[PDB]
RNA sequence: GCGGUGGAAACUACCAAGCUGGAGUACGGUAGGGGCAGAGGGAAUUUCCGGUGGAGCGGUGAAAUGCGUAGAGAUCGGAAAGAACACCAACGGCGAAAGCACUCUGCUGGGCCGACACUGACACUGAGAGACGAAAGCUAGGGGAGCGAAUGGGAUUAGAUACCCCAGUAGUCCUAGCCGUAAACGAUGGAUACUAGGCGCUGUGCGUAUCGACCCGUGCAGUGUUGUAGCUAACGCGUUAAGUAUCCC
């Protein structure tokens, strides 16, 4: 189904699992074990976005405009 | 065969006081079956093994204020498939009744050794 | 030699009471010569049964 | 695997110290060349290539044990010089020679890889990959 | 939370006026006087109107007690005030009767309350109206019941018997953080009509049992004393034989 | 050494296209005291209310304080409360570390394994910065059985502000915060590659055994004990290096 390994799909899967985890981080704030993971995964997504910005500018800007991902910290 | 579509498998054991008749027993049966089904339970399968002496004595207080000391007991066994969301009120509702002295519920995992 | 071919649960009391001592204590894995996985499941079982008064904590 | 060259060199050193004739190394232009040179110098018995799952392995036969495994007067030493952190280059007149020439020095230069001897004939300097005793 | 409505028929101006003056006009209860004019909200403490379904329209401020109060409607159109239970939100539904669900704001006799419940607004007398546990954050557990009598643990800690046929309401009384206020200044007390208090040691010997010694008085009195000559500390004033005594079991600690 | 110019194109660097073995994604499995939250359970102990009973209990190296005829301890029956979870438990499991174990359910973090299903270098480390971080301690509100700094009494002793005993306040618990330290230890930073074995265990996969439990041989992933090469000042470490090499702090 499309490319399940593609940059844009992976970044989507990460963004979605993150917004899913935000709800559990809210209901129980005292779970740090979970948050440590959230930080890891958010780190991966950030990584791929940076890589993707290096490789192709158009696909990148399209993607972070599309999935509502915040603009990058290189500015 | 059992095949849940987006539900979890469950076993529940409940224990009732030995002084009960079969009509009060089937009244509770009916009540909890209806609770399960109202909570989105396909396949409510009920089974019963009654009046076995307990390992140890158990005390239950009633709403009438009675202290009931028991020896025997009535074991009801429930195999049902429910949303993981709705198992929550069931256990409290089981603890609530004066007829259920000891209740417990288990999730069932497939055995592979 | 000895083995479990039937599903172990808290409600097979023959099964569990094989693995319980005289005084109701749970026997160690070294004695019962079971795989680790087995002994764990046994133990959880014995406890759950213990709460349902199928098997006693202490004796009479 | 930050450095492939040093890795080849290292696997050789390890197989050698353990008194084993046979080594598997991963091939590459550099690897292959280096090994070729290693053969025309006479430091290594024989080389050959293998392929599986699109991986290339050069296996290297190594010079036999010295008149037993226990009483060894000689080992065979390898040393990385220019490495990713510090790249060492030399002109024609700084080109190193090992132990008065008994060993050799490997150079990567404009005309390809070679020994210091070839560099001296042709008059070229370059990047020094390793030393070999 | 707090929004002023127009005036419902429940809010009047009629009242005692001189605070702490009795018939003779003497000041009896000291320290009152001054402070903002207030209106009386007619609370429904009895909740005696049975078996109709009430609905919380709003939540309002009351000057008279530190709790909150709720305007509730009915289908009949009658409007009452009730004490605001803790955790209740506008749109909620409440009811009183005998056979009733047990939830926040419902009112029932003590015959029907499951033991261990947390109660407020408790009649000691049938139909007299609710009396015990009416303040902010006040609550009482129903511990046990036997014979014609039910047992409570009052917010003072005191355990006491009452009648099993006396109505009471589930849920603790709202506005729990009110004592977490810090008034911060003198004026803020005076707004409440609480006037300044003079320490005994300060006044002259005629005026009070710790009277002026020369510089500053330690109380030489062999005991700390009321303005009126009674031991101030740890002398129990409960009437010895008062009728209530059979009912009262353990005393507040 | 610096500057100009003519050549060379292996290595670093750049530019264009490729490739999976590195790193990930999907799929399908499976173990687990991983974390947070909500239910339930039993011993034992202490106190309180009774019945019996009627002189000592308790305690030490030996005693005494203490508790006891106002009926102690003992024993039976009742209530109530808090805290901790016997056996299982193991030279076992998971966790980044701290830590995590009566039972259950719910929300959720990773890990590993088998398949080409896919992307195609997306990697490794990390100055500053962030988050977590035993116990004690502190702020605010609860809670308080046992234990127990402080404190008091009894002894012991030249003395005893100690060890021992009798009492016992903070605290230990819960909620919301702060503190940010420990022999926070493997006294061993992280990643990768490569170098005899023997005996073990945990999770899985394959073949065999039977057609389901073993059983065997093996592939990985982690975990433990002896030990060759090599290393080391010695002790020792030794595929989970303190060996042989590369990179970062
Ligand atoms: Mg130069
Ligand atoms: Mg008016
Ligand atoms: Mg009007
Ligand atoms: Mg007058
Ligand atoms: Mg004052
Ligand atoms: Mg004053
Ligand atoms: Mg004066
Ligand atoms: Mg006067
Ligand atoms: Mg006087
Ligand atoms: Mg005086
Ligand atoms: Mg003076
Ligand atoms: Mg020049
Ligand atoms: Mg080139
Ligand atoms: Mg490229
Ligand atoms: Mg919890
Ligand atoms: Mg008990
Ligand atoms: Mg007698
Ligand atoms: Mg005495
Ligand atoms: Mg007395
Ligand atoms: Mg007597
Ligand atoms: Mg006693
Ligand atoms: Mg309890
Ligand atoms: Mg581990
Ligand atoms: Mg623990
Ligand atoms: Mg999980
Ligand atoms: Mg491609
Ligand atoms: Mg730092
Ligand atoms: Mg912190
Ligand atoms: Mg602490
Ligand atoms: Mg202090
Ligand atoms: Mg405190
Ligand atoms: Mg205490
Ligand atoms: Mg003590
Ligand atoms: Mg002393
Ligand atoms: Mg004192
Ligand atoms: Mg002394
Ligand atoms: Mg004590
Ligand atoms: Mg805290
Ligand atoms: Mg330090
Ligand atoms: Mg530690
Ligand atoms: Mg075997
Ligand atoms: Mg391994
Ligand atoms: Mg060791
Ligand atoms: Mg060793
Ligand atoms: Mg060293």
């Amino acid at each position: 189904e499309e490319n399940k390994g593609s940059v844009e799909f992976q970044v989507f899967c990460f963004t979605n699992k993150i917004r899913r985890l935000t709800l559990h981080l809210e209901l129980h704030k005292k779970d740090y074990s979970s948050q440590r993971g959230l930080r890891k995964t958010l780190g991966k997504r950030q990584r791929l976005l940076a890589y993707l910005l290096k490789i192709n500018g158009v696909r990148y800007k399209e993607l972070i405009s599309k999935l509502n991902i915040r603009e990058l910290k290189t500015r | 065969p059992q095949c849940p579509p987006g539900l979890r498998q469950y076993e529940t054991m409940a224990v009732l006081r030995p002084d009960m008749t079969e009509d009060e027993r089937l009244t509770l049966t009916q009540k909890y079956e209806e609770l399960l089904v109202a909570g989105g339970a396909m396949y409510v399968e009920v089974f019963n093994r009654g009046v076995i002496p307990l390992a140890y004595s158990i005390k239950r207080k009633n709403k009438a204020g009675e202290t009931n000391n028991y020896l025997d007991g009535i074991y009801l066994l429930f195999t049902y498939f429910t949303k993981p969301e709705s198992i929550s009120p069931l256990e409290a509702a089981l603890v609530t009744d004066d007829d259920v002295i000891r209740s417990s519920s288990f999730k069932i995992r497939k055995r592979k050794y | 030699p000895i083995q479990s071919g039937d599903r172990i649960d808290y409600r097979n009391m023959s099964l569990i009471s094989r693995f319980i001592s005289e005084q109701g204590k749970i026997l160690s894995r070294r004695v019962n010569r079971l795989t680790l996985k087995q002994q764990r499941l046994i133990t959880s079982a014995i406890k759950q049964a213990r709460i349902l008064s199928l098997l006693p904590f202490l004796n009479n | 695997g930050k450095d492939t060259i040093a890795d080849i060199i290292t696997c050789i050193r390890n197989a050698d110290m353990n008194r084993k004739g046979t080594v598997r190394i991963v091939s590459t232009n550099i690897t292959e060349n280096i090994v070729k040179i290693l053969l025309r110098e006479g430091f290594i018995e024989n080389a050959r290539k293998h392929q599986e799952r699109n991986k290339y392995f050069l296996v290297l036969t190594l010079r036999h044990r010295r008149n037993k495994k226990g009483p060894y007067l000689n080992t065979f030493h390898l040393k990385r010089v220019s490495r990713p952190g510090l790249r060492i280059y030399s002109n024609y007149q700084r080109i190193p020679r090992i132990l008065g020439g008994m060993g050799i020095a490997i150079l990567s230069t404009s005309r390809g890889i070679m020994t210091d001897r070839e560099a001296r004939l042709e008059g070229i300097g370059g990047e020094i990959l390793c030393y070999i005793w | 939370q707090v929004k002023s409505n127009p005036r419902n028929n429940l809010i009047s101006g009629q009242r005692r006026c001189g605070k702490g003056r009795n018939a003779r006009g003497i000041i009896t209860a000291r320290h009152r006087g001054g402070g903002h004019k207030r209106l009386y909200r007619k609370i429904d403490f009895r909740r005696n109107e049975k078996d109709i379904y009430g609905k919380i329209v709003t939540i309002e401020y009351d000057p008279n007690r530190n709790a909150y109060i709720c305007l509730i409607h009915y289908g009949d159109g009658e409007k009452r005030y009730i004490l605001h239970p803790r955790g209740a939100i506008i749109g909620d539904t409440i009811v009183s009767g005998t056979e009733v669900p047990i939830k926040m704001g419902n009112a029932l006799p003590l015959t029907d309350m499951p033991l261990g419940t947390a109660i407020h607004n408790i009649e000691i007398t049938l139909g007299r109206g609710g009396q015990l546990a009416r303040a902010a954050g006040a609550v009482a557990k129903l511990i046990a019941k036997e014979g014609k009598s039910a047992t409570l643990k009052l917010p003072s800690g005191e355990v006491r018997l009452i009648s099993k046929n006396c109505s009471a309401t589930v849920g603790q009384v709202g506005n729990v953080g009110v004592n977490q206020k810090r008034l911060g200044r003198a004026g803020s007390k005076r707004w409440l009509g609480k006037r300044p208090v003079v320490r005994g040691v300060v006044m002259n010997p005629v005026d009070h049992p710790h009277g002026g010694g020369e510089g500053r008085a330690p109380i030489g009195r062999k005991s700390p004393t009321t303005p009126w000559g009674y031991p101030a500390l740890g002398r129990r004033s409960r009437k010895r034989n008062k009728y209530s005594d059979n009912f009262i079991i353990r005393r507040r600690s």
